[PDB]
RNA sequence: GGAUGCGAUCAUACCAGCACUAAGGCAUCGGAUCCCGUCAGAACUCCGAAGUUAAGCGUGCUUGGGCGAGAGUAGUACAAGGAUGGGUGACCUCUUGGGAAGUCCUCGUGUUGCAUUCC
RNA sequence: GCUCAACGAGAACAGAAAUCUCGUGUGGAACAAAAGGGUAAAAGCUCGUUUGAUUCUGAUUUCCAGUACGAAUACGAACCG
RNA sequence: UAGCUGGAGCCCAACGAGUUCUAUCAGGUAAAGCCAAUGAUUAGAGGCCUAUUCUCAAACUUUAAAUAGGUAGGAUGGCGCGGCUGCUUCGGUGAGCCGUGCCAUGGAAUCGGGCUCCAAGUGGGCCAUUUUUGG
């Protein structure tokens, strides 16, 4: 259906990086994406001690940052650069959300000569009517006609930003 | 204890004791619990007079 | 080695089965259920003889062996190791106690054995008609194992199904009898509609 | 005290029945208790406070006194020899009203009426309740009659 | 789902199902102590939607919730305002609409005038020691109460109608958290509509194309931010004076026309 | 030497022998134990009837 | 024949998948000066009225799951009283009374208060 | 104010378990402790303010002789959060 | 120490009752269930999942008896009129109480006469039908 609230848009994106510790390699983490961003990042705790990973309970190892409105369209357009428009099929979640990975900040274009970081992004698409399902009162459902699945996600990737999907 | 209750309520009181019990519900399921204890039936005018 | 069955025949106690409170459990005799062609079609053996006890008391997993062998090795030998499926009904649940003066008497696991009333089922083996006496000898054969009485019964089911063999053949000719191994499922008038195929889908 | 606790042996006797968990209807809460009322007593196991003894589960008793969560409700306990009339203050959570009187007082009203009416024609009534009595005599009239017979004994069918 | 799932599912209250209601707060509001016996518990309720306020005067029986008296923001025009009737300033408005409507109901409004000119601190009508004022408890349902949120302009309204409502000063559109007191002059200007028409001057000048968007209807009604302090002095004042089938849906199918389809449907899967 | 613990034998008898004792139903319910309020009202109505 | 606010009962009301809806109301929706609010105007809060019935809400459908009522299971299982009843016992009869529960089959899928309001 | 265990699909390093995202989720989690009850806009988790874990005696419940103690409940008269 | 018992009385005669009936509450034992949650447990069938399947539970359970349990079945009730309250309500609004005038054919069956003091002995029990624990 062909209806104007019918058109698909960026709810948010969110910027992960995931460090593994806390000290000066976290605090230098957070500052890259204040940069990217200009609010302030906010910090995640790890829940259980892992000794692999070398970790224990409620360490700071990763923080992130949500960003939406223009800003999230320009850094999405920027991060999809570097990856020079070659997604994944994978890539894509059943639920109309996908991600990528940037492996260097550098791409992004911020010189930082704060160090070397990479990070994780992943986007959320949604259509108009979605605070039904976040809203307090008389929460529901966001209805099927008006989901965003695979097939629209993939196709929105497709026209918007001239992006081919690999196999 | 509950069947020497009810033969006082019937006023039999001793064996070889004889009453007239008029008949409803509250009565009959006086009597059935005193079965054992008690031989009955429906008297005649030869048995009243 | 352990006691008669006389000591523990009656059932006196109420059901003592092995979970969290009871612990330290001999593990039962018997291990094995089904002997014979168990992976054969519902509509291959439509004879079926039980092995019914006729009376209310233990049954120890030793004797449920036992019996199951006996039963098994006639059946092999008589009418071919192919030509029957042979089912035990009942499972060892209940644990026995032994004490071994009566000061803190309490007792510690002994063994395992089934509790069985009156008209239940111990033993059942389907076969073909051709073979239904030998069926009736191996229960015979069977029945010397048990304590108490226990009589031999031809059921009038085809084989294990609860289906009696007037209506399961009935049921057939109508295409309304989906076989599950054994089982032999009757489709009904329920459902989603489009789950049916062609030819089952029956209204009432 | 002395070997068993307050709410022992309480297990299922002070559970909430099936799929009735939860939320506590309204209509618990804005009854009106007065006293002299009857009510019956049952334990809700959400409900914590003003909650009865195990004994009173299952009691009717008439309310004594009113508090502003609570009513007083008097409740015979035989003790030995003779029967104390125990007093307790429970939550409204954990009390119904009692319909143990319903049927007496809508006939003490219809009783009223009827007496009524035979002041008006002059006559003398009774409207006092009888047991059920013996039937009296009626006739049949001939239609089919089903003849009832002992069936022949089947070993198969006794299962 | 499993058949196991739905067997031992216990549903919530509809009203909890549909996010309409908190069960907890209705009871501590409507729960009356016992040796009060049949006196009820009024409540003040007050609901916002997208275009228009609600408040009503309720209490609550066995057979459901009764009202006592009824007011809107949509019969405001009737009036004189006809703009902006989901603000601070209507919704005082719709407060003191509804309380000058209960106290004739109950015969006490000539008793009991509150405030005639929407002062804009904290107000109690003082209890004449014969009649005490009509009391009812606010209830906001599932709002977050912030400070300014509107439901204290319509509870403002009330207490300024003469109503008395248990309640305190720190959530009036005004209060300073650092300073722990009321700024009965902001509270004054949100009364009157200062914060829209703020926003009108702060729109008219520097963005006049956002300013044509933004209050269109404004506009189009000719309403400038110098006639806002008026046109509600007015309102109040003309509230003190006089306060007072097609079936388009489809039914459910019968018995008889529903195994009708039925026959059909399962003949052409069996042919 | 050991002995026996505990026995509920003979002790119903023992209580209906003077067969179970309702109390006497009175007028005038005693109000102790009623909350003092609504209890000291009610004597300041009584005393200015 | 509809809605909205506040409810009563709390699945005949829930769940799953599909289809549709005049007017109005709801809602989605636009914005971030002010109050308020967070990593984030997403939420919450405040101010609005360009667009839309796509979603929500409402109604209907399914030889749907569940829930509810029947019939049947079945006078079966169990159990109150009685027998100088049978039997070696386990147990089981009869007599005077009470009386269940799955599977299977059929039907159903709400009712309703106060106020305002749309046709 | 929020929703737990667990599951499904996703995102460089990063895999079975590191962090992020959406969807399902009647509690399959948590609530110092034994076990049983009980609880989902909470009784669980997070944050804000706090000391009612306060004063005065009475009454009732459990044990019960219907004594004491412990523990608990419903009021009253204060002072507070 | 309470209970069971005697003696002494005394106070009175509608009140009750080791019983049924009418109505109304409460229960999780027997049975049953697993094709319902928790746990145990045999087997195949079709594609880890799905639909079946044999057998189970004092410290499992959705359902769920019989027998026992509690309450009520009027004169110690009701209705007007008038008062009192320092309690309660926006409010004679309520909750009670006080006074006063009327009304109440006795409100199912059956049976029936029922506050205090002083004290004795007892506080080893055993047996039987049914239920039931250890062995
Ligand atoms: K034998
Ligand atoms: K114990
Ligand atoms: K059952
Ligand atoms: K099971
Ligand atoms: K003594
Ligand atoms: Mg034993
Ligand atoms: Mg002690
Ligand atoms: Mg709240
Ligand atoms: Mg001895
Ligand atoms: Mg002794
Ligand atoms: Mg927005
Ligand atoms: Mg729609
Ligand atoms: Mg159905
Ligand atoms: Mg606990
Ligand atoms: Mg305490
Ligand atoms: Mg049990
Ligand atoms: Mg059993
Ligand atoms: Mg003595």
């Amino acid at each position: 259906q062909l209806n104007p609230m019918r058109e698909i848009k960026v709810q948010k994106l969110v910027l992960n990086i995931s460090v593994g510790e806390s000290g000066d390699r976290l605090t230098r983490a957070a500052k890259v994406l204040e940069q990217l961003s200009g609010q302030s990042p906010v910090f995640s705790k790890a829940r259980y001690t892992v000794r692999s990973f070398g970790i224990r309970r409620n360490e700071k190892i990763a923080c992130y940052v949500t960003i939406r409105g223009e800003k999230a369209m320009q850094l999405l357009e920027s991060g999809l650069k570097v990856k020079e428009y070659e997604l994944l099929r994978r890539n894509f979640s059943d639920t109309g959300c996908f991600g990528f990975g940037i492996q260097e900040h550098i791409d992004l274009g911020m010189k930082y000569d704060t160090g070397i970081y990479g990070m994780d992004f992943f986007v959320v698409l949604e259509r108009a009517g979605y605070r039904v399902s976040r809203r307090r009162r008389c929460k529901a459902r966001v209805g099927i006609h008006q989901r965003v699945t695979k097939e629209d996600a993939m196709k929105w990737f497709q026209v918007k930003y001239e992006g081919v999907i690999l196999n | 204890p509950k069947t020497k209750k009810i033969l006082q309520l019937l006023r039999l009181r001793q064996i070889f004791n004889g009453v007239f019990l008029k008949v409803n519900k509250a009565t009959i399921n006086m009597l059935r619990r005193v079965e054992p204890y008690v031989a009955y039936g429906y008297p005649n005018l030869k048995s009243v007079r | 080695g352990r006691r008669p069955a006389r000591c523990y025949r009656q059932i006196k106690n109420k059901p003592y089965p092995k979970s969290r409170y009871c612990r330290g459990v001999p593990d039962p005799k018997i291990r094995i259920y089904d002997v014979g062609m168990k992976k054969k079609g519902v509509d291959e053996f439509p004879s079926c003889v039980h092995l019914v006890s006729w009376e209310k008391e233990n049954v120890s997993s030793e004797a449920l062996e036992a019996a199951r062998i006996a039963c098994n090795k006639y059946m092999t030998k008589n009418a071919g190791k192919d030509a029957f499926h042979l089912r035990v009904r009942v499972h060892p649940y209940h644990v026995l106690r032994i004490n071994k003066g009566m000061r803190g008497a309490f007792g510690k696991p002994l063994g395992t054995c089934a509790r069985v009333d009156i008209g239940q089922v111990l033993l059942s083996v389907r076969c073909k008609e051709s073979n239904a006496v030998h069926a009736d000898e191996a229960l015979r054969r069977a029945k010397f194992k048990f304590p108490g009485r226990q009589k031999i019964i031809r059921s009038r089911k085809w084989g294990f199904t609860k289906f009696n063999r007037a209506d399961y053949i009935k049921y057939k000719s109508e295409g309304r009898i989906v076989p599950d191994g054994v089982n032999a499922k009757l489709l009904g008038v329920h459902g989603p509609i489009a789950k049916r195929a062609p030819g089952q889908a029956i209204l009432a | 005290p002395a070997g068993h606790g307050l709410r022992s042996r309480t297990r299922d006797l002070f559970a909430r029945p099936f799929r009735k968990k939860g939320y506590i209807p309204l209509t618990t809460y804005l009854r009106t208790y007065k006293v002299g009322e009857h009510v019956d007593v049952k334990v809700n196991g959400a409900v914590h406070k003003g909650m009865p003894h195990k004994f009173y589960h299952g009691r009717t008793g008439r309310v004594w006194n009113v508090t502003k969560r609570a009513i007083g409700v008097e409740i015979n306990k035989q003790v030995g020899n003779r029967i104390i009339k125990k007093r307790i203050h429970v939550r409204v959570e954990h009390v119904q009203p009692s319909r143990c009187n319903e049927e007496f007082l809508q006939r003490k009203l219809n009783n009223d009426k009827l007496k009524a009416e035979a002041k008006v024609r002059g006559e003398v009534i009774s409207t006092k309740r009888q047991p059920a009595g013996p039937k009296p005599g009626f006739m049949v009239e001939g239609t089919t009659i089903e003849t009832v017979t002992p069936i022949p004994y089947d070993v198969v069918n006794d299962l | 789902k499993t058949r196991a799932y739905s067997k031992r599912f216990q549903v919530k209250f509809k009203r909890r199902r549909q996010g309409k209601t908190d069960y907890r707060a209705r009871l501590r509001l409507t729960n009356q102590d016992k040796n009060k016996y049949n006196t009820p518990k009024y409540r003040f309720v007050v609901r916002f939607t997208n275009k228009d306020v609600t408040a009503q005067i309720v209490y609550a029986t066995i057979a459901g919730d009764i009202v006592m008296a009824a007011a809107y923001s949509h019969e405001l025009p009737r009036y004189g305002l006809e703009v902006g009737l989901t603000n601070y300033a209507a919704a005082y408005c719709t407060g003191l609409l509804l309380a000058r409507r209960v106290l004739k109901c109950r015969d006490l409004d000539q008793e009991y005038e509150g405030n005639v000119e929407a002062t804009g601190e904290d107000f109690s009508v003082e209890p004449a020691d014969e009649r005490r004022p009509f009391r009812a408890l606010l209830d906001v349902g599932l709002i977050r109460t912030t400070t300014g949120n509107r439901v204290f302009g319509a509870l403002k309204g009330a207490l300024d109608g003469g109503l008395d409502i248990p309640h305190s000063d720190k959530r009036f559109a005004g209060f300073k958290k650092d300073e722990k007191q009321l700024d009965a002059e902001i509270h004054r200007k949100y009364i009157y509509g200062g914060h829209v028409a703020d926003y009108m001057k702060s729109l008219a000048d520097e963005e006049p194309e956002k300013y044509q968007s933004h209050f269109s209807e404004y506009i189009k009604k000719g309403i400038e931010a110098d006639n806002m302090e008026a046109l509600y002095k007015k309102v109040h004042a003309a509230i003190r004076a006089d306060p007072t089938h097609k079936r388009y849906n489809p039914k459910k199918l019968t018995y008889e026309q529903r195994k009708a389809s039925l026959v059909e449907r399962l003949n052409a899967l069996n042919s | 030497a050991k002995s026996k613990n505990h026995t509920a034998h003979n002790q119903s008898y023992k209580a209906h022998r003077n067969g179970i004792k309702k109390p006497k139903r009175q007028r005038q319910a005693s109000t102790k134990g009623m909350d003092p309020k609504f209890l000291r009202n009610l004597r300041y109505s009584r005393k200015h009837n």
